[PDB]
């Protein structure tokens, strides 16, 4: 069997530009487990970037999250890159501090 | 008032980059407490709950010694699993498993688990009487078939009605700052005008445990599910959970709105308006 | 409390 990541990007708090913060990227629903994201800042593979531990749903389906700390600005664009086999190239999704 | 404590482990072969990776995570409630990795430099079981930091050094060897026979059996179990369904040793697969039990809130057992997924379809389960099994396909009957025969369900019942139960009780007891407690929902709700004519309410819970949340509009106090979006539980990355639920609205009528949370650690559910 | 898992397929 083999599903495709939903992906879910946020904050773990409300924004506040100059307010640290953690930025998150949550997979899940995804089949097989390995899958490739990264967090981007400004297009840029943000380095220093950490996941939970590999874990999974009543339907057998993975998820993990990957999370950095930040400090949102107004200029700065954040996003996470998400790679999988049943994907036919990486998948980007933006942050929206309002979802 | 229930708990359940669970192990949930993921094999992965790897064809051309050595032995299958192993993963074991385990949980009470939706609290992780350990893990242990086959390929972490530690080849410990480790602690991820600050409650389980409590238990001795005898502990951490045993549970290190369980987790680490586990790891080798399903990595024959993935070998076998190749020959039954004839796969070629070419190909990467998949063997989960999860165990465990649930309790009552008197601390007794009520319900155990034992099962296996392939390839992210069921291969075999234990049935809820803990003395049959569930088997998905022909292979799974194989096994079904000699499991009938060496009676293993019964020997996972000592476990599973036994020292399952007794380590969920004693976790529930050091851990109860958190286990046995609630964090209500943190909520706000948020109006964003997306035309001349219509606007989006935005009803945010954040920063709750357990994750088990419901979040509904709606309009002159009927329910609302028209030009909704409901997106699925979050974690927040600290222990807590994150939800929130949007509706679209004419600009003008956001008054007869209304979103309703109802959470465990709430007293009484939310009311909440623009 | 891990269950020690050592029955094959």
């Amino acid at each position: 069997i083999q599903r495709t990541p939903k992906i879910q990007v946020y904050s773990r708090h409300p924004a506040e530009n100059g307010k640290s913060n953690f930025l998150n990227c949550y997979v899940s629903g995804f089949h097989p487990s390995d899958i490739e994201v990264d967090l981007l800042k400004n297009g840029e593979r943000i380095e220093k970037v950490e996941h939970s531990d590999l874990s999974f749903s009543k339907d057998w389906s993975f998820y993990l999250l990957y999370y950095t700390e930040f400090t949102p600005t107004e200029k700065d664009e954040y996003a996470c890159r998400v790679n999988h086999v049943t994907l036919s190239q990486p998948k980007i999704v933006k942050w929206d501090r309002d979802m | 008032g229930s708990h359940s404590m669970r192990y949930f482990s993921t094999s992965v072969s790897r064809p051309g980059r050595g032995e299958p990776r192993f993963i074991a995570v385990g949980y009470v409630d939706d609290t992780q407490f350990v893990r242990f990795d086959s390929d972490a430099a530690s080849q410990r079981m480790e602690p991820r709950a600050p409650w389980i930091e409590q238990e001795g050094p005898e502990y951490w060897d045993e549970e290190t010694g369980k987790v680490k026979a586990h790891s080798q059996t399903d990595r024959e179990n993935l070998r076998i699993a190749l020959r039954y369904y004839n796969q070629s040793e070419a190909g990467s697969h998949t063997l989960q498993m999860m165990f465990g039990c649930d309790v009552g809130s008197d601390g007794r057992f009520l319900r155990g688990y034992h099962q296996y997924a392939y390839d992210g379809k069921d291969y075999i389960a234990l049935k809820e009487d803990l003395r049959s099994w569930t088997a998905a396909d022909m292979a799974a009957q194989i096994t079904k078939r000699k499991w009938e025969a060496a009676h293993v369900a019964e020997q996972q019942r000592a476990y599973l009605e036994g020292t399952c139960v007794d380590g969920l009780r004693r976790y529930l007891e050091n851990g109860k700052e958190t286990l046995q407690r609630t964090d209500p929902p943190k909520t706000h709700m948020t109006h964003h005008p997306i035309s001349d004519h219509e606007a989006t309410l935005r009803c945010w819970a954040l920063g709750f445990y357990p994750a088990e949340i419901t979040l509904t509009w709606q309009r002159d106090g009927e329910d609302q599910t028209q030009d909704t979006e409901l997106v699925e539980t979050r974690p927040a990355g600290d222990g807590t959970f994150q939800k929130w639920a949007a509706v679209v609205v004419p600009s003008g009528e956001e008054q007869r709105y209304t979103c309703h949370v109802q959470h465990e650690g709430l007293p009484k559910p939310l009311t909440l308006r623009w | 409390q891990y269950n020690p898992i050592r029955t094959t397929f």
